């Protein structure tokens, strides 16, 4: 009765979503930047090679000084590198080793990492005594941590294998709003530039646009084939990127409600694990489980260069805020900064 | 040279 | 006495077989030490391993010409002295490196618990710094000692050990003998017998450890039994005739010999010596070519 | 040579965070691990007791050997976008309960469970210790219930060593990799004290075949 | 079946708030992003490469 | 965080004596050691450094051969062993904590001192000893170099110190412009590598005292006389 009302009504509005996606379609991409010009070929070199990992590499994040980063592997550390000069700042001990994401805070204050205890916890970098500490463990999710941001010294996101994403009140370490409505597991997280929005994506295929403050769903954006395993802004919070296992990379407009462009090619087979932009926007990166990293031509699905030089799958990427390099960490336990 | 086979080889032994 | 004398044939089957002994040793060396190179445990051995057999059978064409010229070495003093010592230290370096493969794989194999902090401690860089330097410093006699010069008797250039500048009349036979017994104590009696003792505590867990009733068990416990006395066996046959021609040799400048029994050993002695270079063709199949993976990956790497 | 009197200070601070990293590597390059998995409401609480919310670790030694048992109990999440992080463990630990063969069939499901991670792409080269809990509960079961509620082809008694016998060979008969991973069994009560050595030996065994290959006589 | 419809009540409620938004066109989206490519293209060191001078990681 | 010097006191020319530093509160083994002195009527004078781990040590040429520095990390406590000790070495001996990273702020705490009485530098010019002030006013404290502090990795590589008249040295800037942790945001510096200027936007009498420019480029470490706001 009242089930079957409410599920035909379900249906009906995701075709009148379809038919107002369909109506929006008036042109695709690749035929607005048919004639913008070929980036051409970017031949990236490797300037540094971090050493000093162990384990695999499963999450590395840049400082916003564009000169730091924090890396996490399954040695039970989190290394805060001086990727100019490739020194260690710090190394961090961590009280479980089964380590997936990390974030480093905008400020550079504090660091945060998880896994698969199901806690965030929160490192503050710069003490009066000297070393780092935990300030907050972050508990109440119920699975696997997948990806944490930070938003500022007292506010972080939060995704995990409990198909819900989180945010957290640091100081007192309390959940503020809780998104639901995935049906799978969380994989990534991206936060908007003005970090009044964010995306996720997970193992349902669809990508979602959450409201910070008010804890709604804005846009559910499907179109990928199998689970979501990495997800990025353009530039402009204007749209976003996903990668999944299904060896493509999407990208989604968010005021056309729409997906915009596909990128794949015959020979790329193999999952998804990471992506990003660069500065412009132009340059699409994502890691891949073949090893190498592709460079995209956002615009065109051109594939315009390949960062090759991984001995085991690329587990993380990272663009500098400036633009300067690109960070590739993999399952080698080396990470590399390319330009 | 006191070896009867220190030559023909490179086995200087 | 007797008239001792040159086998005619070997005036040509000497050098040729030089020949073979380094195409074949240079590539087998040649694709294990690139691939290892630049690409598990014990790869440092291997490495060392395929440097000391790779470069110990790679100046045997310059004897080669000195064979087949009758005995002349047109090449001057520099290489009597190089040559004669890097392939005698090799020969040191190569024991060396068989025999810290043998005892890297014993604590590791054996007890590889107990063992697990003395190997860290014991192998990898620091056997092989240590054989690199013990070979350098025993084969050091022959990069002094070694020279060239033309004997009024022969007129032909050759190289030779004439040790007037360490020995005289009563003591120049017994610093050959020092030298050989040493050379083969150090060389073989010692190295052999921490390589049969390393294999059969590594032969006697692996029996224990795979267990004969499941065909899984007995197929890796033969095949794993089977190379290890092959890598015992085969050191044994291919140094062991040199090491057991060259002690006989000299002692019979001690011992009473029936002179055409020298005169055997003289004639036999320079294949002997060719035996050797056959282990520096083999050392790449069986400590680098025997693990599968090893192999598939050097094929990828080639094409 | 051209660094700063604190660019100095700071290359030293980092080789220092390097020694640290190689001593703690070296530390849990001596370390065993052990996942531990196994059905729901299966005896892994009976083999944890004889051994000492996400993973729950338990750390313990035997004969100077050391132990971390990952249970990954409770992470109710799906296995495909974590099991993954337990590749490289020494060896898995699997707990099935005898007593269920008379309980979708529970004795099924700890197949199909045991299935998915015995032939998991990951996990490849990793064997696994499988215990059979509850043999005594079983013992009396058996004797009531025969073992052909689970196994409807079973031809044999319904008695102990039989029964035992035949769950034990069908649960080897899953792996599809049987030049690659042995698979060590053991028959487990709430009472047996020996768990630990049993584990001990197999993980033993383990580390000698492991360095086998290593060593290149694979 | 009471849990099953307060899941469908929740189902079609989201689904209106996605339905009844402000759209654009695909046309008009694919030009601001080209355009904003455009607008900071030599901006971005990896699309435009910088001399090694100004590299910071030379 | 503490630091608290002992084994002060009279001593003989020629003698021997030993001082200590017992630290508490911070990760002491993580942090490199200085010792600063400084004379009954003078400024400071910087004496040796000991690194975190015992690496890498430096003395002043005023004490080589007759101080040695060590670090007892299990005991967190620093110590100085003087020999021959002579009646230019009398001082207050000041243990002060450094840690190098990048972005880390080195001699951020001082400890309180203990005296003892005996019985091609980078050279730092405060050409004005004394300033009288006015509470509420700005004032600008100047420093020169004889060498620019200014690296080609960007850093410049000077502190600001103050000392209150009867409290140890203070950090107030380091690497030239950047404001230590705990200072109040009155304070702030620039400069050229050679020349630099400390400037308080609006002068506290808490603010009374002596400041001192250090260079921290090269070993020695060296101080400038310091200017003493008159309040």
């Amino acid at each position: 009765s009242e089930l079957d009302q409410l599920r035909q009504e379900a249906e009906q509005l995701k075709n009148q979503i379809r038919d107002a996606r369909k109506a929006c379609a008036d042109a695709t991409l690749s035929q607005i930047t048919n004639n913008i010009d070929p980036v051409g070929r970017i031949q990236m070199r490797t300037r540094r090679t971090l050493r000093g990992h162990l384990a695999k590499i499963y999450a590395m994040h840049w400082g916003t000084d564009s000169r730091l980063l924090v890396s996490a592997s399954q040695d039970g550390k989190l290394i805060i590198w001086d990727s100019y000069t490739t020194n260690k700042v710090h190394a961090i001990p961590l009280r479980s080793s089964w380590v997936m994401t990390c974030a480093y805070a905008p400020s550079g204050n504090y660091v945060a990492c998880g896994g698969l205890d199901n806690i965030c916890s929160i490192y503050n970098l710069k003490t009066r005594e000297g070393n780092v500490r935990v300030s907050r463990e972050l508990a109440g999710h119920t699975g696997y941590l997948s990806c944490c941001r930070f938003l500022d010294d007292n506010q972080i996101v939060t995704s995990s294998g409990d198909t819900t994403c989180a945010l957290w009140d640091i100081e007192t370490g309390q959940q503020t709003t809780t998104f639901t409505g995935h049906t799978g597991d969380v994989m990534s997280l991206s936060l908007a530039p003005d970090t009044r929005l964010f995306v996720s994506g997970a193992c349902d295929a669809s990508a979602k646009l959450w409201d910070v403050r008010e804890g709604m769903c804005r846009q559910t954006f499907t179109g990928h084939e199998s689970d979501i395993n990495a997800i990025c802004f353009f530039p402009n919070g204007n749209a976003f990127a996903t990668g999944s296992d299904d060896a493509t990379c999407r990208l989604f407009d968010l005021r056309a409600d729409q997906e915009l462009m596909t990128y794949s090619h015959d020979n790329i087979i193999c999952g998804i694990t990471s992506v990003s932009f660069s500065k412009s926007g132009r340059l699409l990166l994502a890691g891949y489980d073949d090893f190498n990293c592709n460079v995209w031509d956002a615009l065109k699905a051109d594939r315009a260069g390949v960062l090759a030089g991984h001995d085991n799958r690329v587990s993380c990427l990272g663009v500098t805020d400036d633009g300067m390099a690109v960070a590739t960490g993999s399952w080698d336990s080396f990470l590399k900064i390319w330009n | 040279c006191r070896p009867r086979l220190c030559h023909k080889g490179p086995a200087p032994f | 006495e007797c008239e001792y004398t040159d086998w005619k044939s070997s005036g040509a089957l000497i050098p040729a077989i030089y020949m073979l002994v380094f195409l074949l040793g240079t590539t087998g060396n040649g694709l294990v030490l690139w691939t290892v190179f630049r690409s598990r445990s014990a790869d440092i051995f291997i490495a060392s391993l395929a440097v000391a057999d790779l470069t110990f059978v790679v100046t045997l064409p310059l004897w080669a010409t000195y064979t087949y010229r009758d005995y002349d070495w047109p090449f001057g003093t520099f290489f009597c002295k190089l040559s004669s010592y890097l392939i005698f230290v090799n020969m040191y370096a190569s024991v060396f490196c068989l025999t810290g493969l043998s005892f890297d794989r014993y604590l590791a194999i054996v007890r590889p618990v107990a063992n697990a902090r003395l190997r860290l401690r014991v192998s990898g860089a620091v056997a092989t710094a240590v054989l690199w330097v013990l070979a350098a410093l025993l084969a050091m006699p022959v990069m002094v000692l070694r020279t060239t010069g033309d004997l009024e008797n022969t007129t032909k250039v050759q190289c030779y050990m004439d040790y007037s500048m360490v020995a005289t009349v009563s003591s120049e036979w017994a610093w050959e003998v020092g030298l050989g017994v040493s050379s083969t104590t150090v060389g073989f009696v010692v190295p052999f017998t921490i390589m049969l003792t390393c294999y059969f505590f590594i032969a006697q867990t692996i029996a224990g450890h795979f267990r004969k009733e499941r065909i899984e068990g007995l197929r890796k416990r033969r095949r794993l039994l089977s190379i290890i006395v092959v890598l015992v066996v085969t050191f044994a046959l291919c140094w062991m005739p040199y090491h057991l021609v060259k002690t006989l040799y000299m002692l019979g400048s001690l011992l009473h010999w029936p002179c055409d029994f020298d005169l055997f050993l003289m004639n036999i002695f320079p294949y002997c010596t060719c035996i050797s270079y056959v282990n520096s063709c083999l050392n790449p199949f069986l400590y680098a070519f025997f693990d599968p993976r090893f192999r598939q990956a050097c094929t990828s790497m080639l094409c | 040579c051209t660094l700063s009197a604190e660019d100095k200070a700071a290359v030293e601070r980092s080789k220092m965070i390097d020694r640290n990293l190689r001593e703690d590597g070296e530390k849990a390059a001596r370390e065993v691990k052990l996942l531990l998995l196994g059905a729901g409401e299966s005896g892994k609480n009976t083999i944890v007791k004889q051994m000492k919310t996400g993973i729950v670790e338990t750390h313990f030694t035997f004969k100077d050997l050391h132990f971390k048992m990952f249970d990954v109990g409770a992470q109710r999440s799906e296995r495909k976008k974590w099991i993954h992080c337990f590749e490289g463990v020494t060896a898995i630990i699997f707990c099935v309960a005898l007593s269920d063969y008379d309980l979708m069939n529970r004795m099924h499901a700890s197949m199909k469970l045991f299935d998915s991670i015995c032939n998991n792409k990951w996990f490849t080269d990793t064997s696994i210790i499988l215990f059979l809990n509850k043999k005594d509960l079983f013992e009396e079961k058996i004797k009531k219930s025969p073992l052909t509620i689970c196994y409807p082809e079973y031809a044999g008694s319904n008695t102990y060593e039989e029964a035992a016998a035949y769950i034990q060979c069908q649960f080897e008969d899953l792996n599809k990799r049987k030049d690659t991973k042995e698979i060590y069994t053991h028959f487990t009560c709430s009472t047996d004290t020996k768990n630990v050595q049993f584990v001990f030996d197999a993980v033993t065994d383990v580390i000698i075949k492991n360095n086998l290959k290593d060593c290149g006589l694979f | 079946n009471t849990a099953s419809i307060a899941q469908a009540r929740k189902l079609v409620e989201q689904l209106k708030m996605e339905a009844n938004i402000d759209r654009i066109k695909v046309s008009k989206a694919a030009a601001d992003l080209m355009a904003y490519c455009e607008a900071h293209a030599k901006e971005d060191p990896l699309l435009t490469p910088v001399p090694a001078s100004e590299n910071p990681f030379r | 965080v503490q630091l608290v010097e002992s084994g002060g006191g009279l001593v003989q020319p020629g003698g021997s004596r030993k001082l200590s530093c017992s630290a508490s509160g911070f990760a002491f083994s993580s942090f490199g050691m200085h010792w600063v002195r400084q004379a009954p009527e003078k400024g400071l004078e910087w004496v040796a450094y000991i690194s975190s781990g015992s690496g890498t040590i430096y003395y002043a040429d005023t004490v080589k051969g007759r101080f040695t520095i060590s670090r007892d990390d299990p005991k967190n406590t620093l110590f100085l062993q003087m020999t021959s000790l002579r009646s230019e070495d009398t001082a207050m001996y000041y243990c002060v904590r450094s840690i190098y990273y990048y972005g880390s702020s080195p001699f951020d705490f001082w400890g309180q001192g203990t005296t003892l009485t005996v019985s091609s530098d980078i050279v730092m010019t405060q050409a004005t000893s004394s300033v009288p002030v006015t509470p509420g006013e700005s004032v600008s404290i100047s420093c020169r170099s004889s060498k620019s502090l200014l690296h080609s990795n960007g850093n410049t590589y000077l502190y600001w110190f103050l000392q209150r008249p009867g409290q140890s040295p203070q950090l107030l800037i380091y690497r030239m412009s950047n404001l230590a942790s705990g200072v109040p945001d009155r304070f702030s510096g620039s400069g050229s590598g050679t020349a630099f200027t400390l400037t308080i936007s609006r002068l506290e009498a808490e603010d009374v005292g002596v400041y001192y420019c250090m260079q921290h480029l090269e070993y020695p470490l060296t101080f400038g006389a310091g200017t003493k706001l008159e309040l």
